[PDB]
């Protein structure tokens, strides 16, 4: 009693411990999996784009909303999107089902956050840097963007919108 | 007036910091309910501006709760237990000088911080990420605020220094290891923020510089962004592990347990920091992977703690004359809310951590991310557990501290609060983590957009229930702790009493297991290692291709 | 006295509440993909 106790704990905590990692290890699989597939796509580019947030809207791929789509592939669109002080550009957004769609977003003022409702896409967007992230949709339709990173007193206002052509 | 005080001066000053801590506490605590009926989708905020008319906007109220309750009021929490504590189980006193310094720093950094916050200057969340720009007394304040800390790390450090001088070759006492792995862990974490309030904030907002790179400030940020909240935790682990075994009327099972948990949480509670910015660009997926890895690990020492925790309460409950495979919950005493408060803080404490072991798992946070399911995983850890913790041990602190006794009343009221508060925090978090699933953004006034989110239609109905739920709690709370230290009611000798540390069972095969640990030096060495090769490559990168960028008022 | 019967039991709880919060928003994340 009591150091018998102390015994038998220290034993299963040994066990528990061995369970544990092995069931963490498991996760680590199943992550290393997913980061292997496609869906993996939206999972930021890691190389550093530098651009500079004041002129961002003047000169450059983000400059006119009417080049903002341009077909870089046989199947692949990279849509050219701006996260701005209470909304996007171009808005909508219209893209093809079962292409590639590489969005490379960035900002002019502060932080804002790109998440298309119903997919993996939750991208924070950085004024000065573009976020470069990859997704097909395969569904159709109105994909509804919201902002998710408070970014003033709009912030909850703040909507987009993809068109995703059937 | 107090000769009580003159033995154990200590005493005073840990008072003065859990007070102000729990001013504090109340103060971010107010906009609570209101922020949980906005996402039940109700808007109570004209009300609140008849109440409080300062206040301007939805925003400028969650600046005011998160920087007050998680910031604030966990920091003054764990310089009062991870200082006292210690004190108390060796026996010695604290450098009063630099006690009271510490207390002033705190306190002088509040209410420079209070001003511009109150006065809708900073309205920037707790997280102030540029290009949101605040007003300078903002950064200052906060600067003092949290550097306060650094004298609470330099006094338990001397402490350990003159008793190992006075116990030569003796091994560590269990708190004062707490204690000690606590506060250089916190030094390590606490260096990220320093780095970003030296070079980037305090210069920004003093004129000196018009832009800051937002991705390193955000880098550097959860360097200490991530350990801050285990931060916020380990006073509450040092508590239920040395102190709620007591009040539930059993032991500690195991001391090296107890000790092998801090140590693993000194060494990988700092170099996991990109588990904050799975969603961010420009840095390496790679090294996103190895910092999700880290961060399943940090989970191993709060998982090693369920067991420990659980075992003792069990080998307590048995004691009590605890039945069979659920005899000993029955057995444990109900009727001690110091017992109670943090029993319930560690059930929210179950869901809690699997929520964050889902956000740690890189790919998974994409699901998940800024949406109302963080906000319903974090009050789970800290609104709960951290601070049910802190309220139940009220019970035997105050007393300790003060000398005031605690009537049947009292005790009651405090299960009451204890098991509203608990239940308030549940619902919420079912709530939270549902619209979470739903893609409701977190950091919204939703409720001024009533019509964006109907498909959250059942979930914002448990928001509504919570935040009614927890105003009744919080006003509660406010009476029995005012009632607590508004009456007249003082007996010294229980001033005087000893802190009610729980006795540890000791085995065999402790010894050298122990003896390892309190190889403190090396450990430290190594925890810094770590933190120089996660954080090391990238950081070099980032600084190597700054790019600032002007800051923005958008409030 | 002899094993954890409690112990044990809590840890499972645990064990099982992780495996429906990870396997459960495993499953979302594809669903999404
Ligand atoms: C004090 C509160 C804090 C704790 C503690 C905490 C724990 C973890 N979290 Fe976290 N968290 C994340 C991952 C983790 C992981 C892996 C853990 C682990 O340390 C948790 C391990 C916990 C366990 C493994 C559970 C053990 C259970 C026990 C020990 C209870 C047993 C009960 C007993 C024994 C009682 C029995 C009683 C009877 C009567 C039978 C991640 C992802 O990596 C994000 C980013 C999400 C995003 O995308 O924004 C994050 C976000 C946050 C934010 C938002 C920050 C912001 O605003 O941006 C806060 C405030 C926060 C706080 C806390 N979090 N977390
Ligand atoms: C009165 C009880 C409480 C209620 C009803 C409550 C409710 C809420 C709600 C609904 C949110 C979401 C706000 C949003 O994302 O727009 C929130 C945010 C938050 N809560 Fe609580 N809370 C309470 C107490 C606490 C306590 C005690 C703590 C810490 C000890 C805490 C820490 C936080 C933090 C850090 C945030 C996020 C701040 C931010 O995102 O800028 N809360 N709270
Ligand atoms: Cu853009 Cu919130
Ligand atoms: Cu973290
Ligand atoms: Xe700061
Ligand atoms: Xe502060
Ligand atoms: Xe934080």
């Amino acid at each position: 009693d009591e150091h018998k106790a102390h015994k038998a704990i220290l034993a299963y905590e040994k066990g528990w411990l061995a369970f544990s990692l092995a069931m963490l290890f498991v996760f680590i699989a199943l992550i290393a999996y997913t980061l292997a597939t496609h869906t993996a796509g939206v999972i930021p580019a890691g190389k550093l784009e530098r651009v500079d947030p004041t002129t961002v809207r003047q000169e450059g791929p983000w400059a006119d909303p009417a080049q903002a789509v341009v077909q870089t592939g046989p199947n692949q669109y990279t849509v050219y999107v701006l996260a701005f002080a209470f909304g996007y550009q171009p808005n909508p957004i219209e893209v093809p089902q079962g292409a590639e769609i590489v969005f490379k977003i960035t900002s002019p003022d502060v932080i804002h956050g790109f998440h298309v409702e119903g997919t993996n896409i939750n991208v924070e967007v950085l004024p000065g840097e573009v976020s470069t992230v990859r997704y097909t949709f395969k569904r159709p339709g109105e994909y509804r963007i919201i902002c998710n990173q408070y970014c003033g007193l709009g912030h909850q206002n703040m909507f987009g919108t993809i068109v995703v052509k059937e | 007036i107090s000769r009580v005080y003159e033995a154990y001066p200590e005493k005073k000053a840990t008072l003065y910091f859990l007070v102000l801590g729990f001013l504090a506490l109340i103060v971010g605590s107010l906009f609570g309910p209101f922020q949980a009926l906005n996402y039940g989708n109700v808007d109570a905020y004209p009300l609140l501006k008849r109440l409080l008319p300062f206040v301007q906007s939805y925003y400028q109220g969650l600046t005011l709760h998160g920087v007050l309750n998680a910031i604030v009021f966990t920091q003054l929490f764990a310089q009062a237990i991870m200082v006292y504590l210690p004190a108390r189980e060796l026996n010695m006193r604290p450098n009063m000088g630099l006690m009271w310094l510490s207390w002033w720093m705190a306190f002088i950094g509040l209410v420079v911080a209070a001003l511009p916050l109150l006065a809708n200057e900073a309205t920037v969340l707790y997280t102030f990420y540029p290009p949101l720009k605040g007003h300078w007394a903002f950064y200052l304040g906060a600067s003092v605020f949290v550097l306060s800390t650094w004298v609470s790390i330099y006094i338990v450090l001397d402490l350990w220094r003159r008793w190992k001088a006075a116990n030569p070759g003796k091994v560590t006492p269990l708190v004062t290891y707490m204690a000690v792995v606590f506060w250089l862990m916190w030094f390590l974490a606490s260096l990220g923020l320093v780095l970003e309030a030296v070079l980037f904030l305090l210069p920004w907002s003093f004129g000196l510089v018009e832009g800051v790179d937002p991705l390193v400030a955000r880098t550097l940020f959860w360097w200490t962004g991530h350990p801050i909240v285990y931060f916020w935790l380990l006073p509450a682990y040092a508590i239920i592990y040395t102190i709620l075994p007591k009040q539930a009327g059993g032991k500690l099972v195991s001391d090296p347990m107890a000790r092998l948990a801090f140590l693993l949480f000194l060494l990988l509670s700092t170099p996991v920091g990109f588990h904050h910015q799975f969603a961010d660009p420009g840095i390496d997926p790679t090294w996103k992977m190895i910092h999700s890895v880290l961060t399943l690990f940090v989970a191993v020492p709060s998982l090693m703690t369920a067991f420990t925790v659980a075992a003792s309460l069990e080998f307590a409950g048995r004691l009590r004359g605890g039945r069979g495979l659920f005899g000993w919950i029955r057995a444990l005493p109900w009727d001690n809310p110091a017992f109670v408060a943090p029993v319930l803080g560690l059930l929210g404490f179950i869901p809690g951590g699997a929520g964050g072991i889902v956000n740690a798992s890189f790919t998974l946070d994409y699901v998940v991310h800024n949406t109302a399911w963080v906000p319903g995983h974090f009050h789970l850890q800290v609104a709960s557990l951290v601070t049910l913790t802190a309220m139940g041990s009220l019970y035997w602190l105050l007393p300790n501290l003060t000398g005031k006794p605690i009537s049947d009343a009292q005790r009651r009221l405090g299960l009451a609060v204890v098991w509203l508060w608990f239940l308030g925090m549940m619902i919420m978090a079912v709530g939270l983590h549902w619209a979470g699933l739903l893609n409701v953004p977190r950091r919204a006034y939703i409720a001024q957009v009533p019509d964006a989110y109907p498909h959250a239609a059942v979930p914002m109905v448990f928001n509504v229930l919570a935040g009614i739920v927890l105003l009744v709690a919080l006003l509660l709370f406010i009476y029995g702790l005012f009632s607590v230290l508004l009456s007249r009611e003082r007996k010294p000798e229980l001033a005087e009493a000893p802190l009610p540390f729980a006795e540890v069972i000791s085995g065999p095969e402790d010894r050298r297991l122990v003896l390892a640990m309190d190889r403190i030096g090396f450990w430290f060495a190594v925890a810094a290692i770590l933190v120089v090769l996660a954080y090391g490559p990238t950081l070099v990168q980032l600084f190597g291709h700054l790019n600032p960028v002007p800051g923005w008022r958008l409030w | 006295e002899e094993k954890p019967k409690g112990a044990l039991a809590v840890i499972l709880v645990l064990t099982l509440t992780i495996l429906v919060f990870w396997l459960g928003v495993y499953a979302v994340f594809f669903a999404r993909g």
